[PDB]
């Protein structure tokens, strides 16, 4: 049930581990982009949600 | 111009006082690199 670009599925996430390698290293989505920062190196250098 | 251009990534960083020329696609990726552009590899010039 995917939302629209008016009203999106706000989802506020929190402390956990987003292994962003695991999105990194299949390619099932046609693209992936991720601002000033190699995809691998995310699973590094972190953040607070 | 559209001639000056950089280098976007490589393997590591550079050693001071060394200058890399190469232009192999970049292997971003653990999919090892198929010689042209696509999901993981792409051109280090930009």
């Amino acid at each position: 049930r995917f939302a629209s670009v008016y009203a999106w599925n706000r989802k506020r996430i929190s402390n956990c581990v987003a292994d962003y390698s695991v999105l990194y290293n299949s390619a099932s989505f046609s693209t992936f982009k991720c601002y000033g920062v190699s995809p691998t190196k995310l699973n590094d250098l972190c953040f607070t949600n | 111009n559209y001639n000056y251009l950089y280098r976007l990534f490589r393997k590591s960083n550079l050693k001071p006082f060394e200058r890399d020329i190469s232009t192999e696609i970049y292997q971003a990726g653990s999919t090892p690199c198929n010689g042209v552009e696509g999901f993981n590899c792409y051109f280090p010039l930009q």
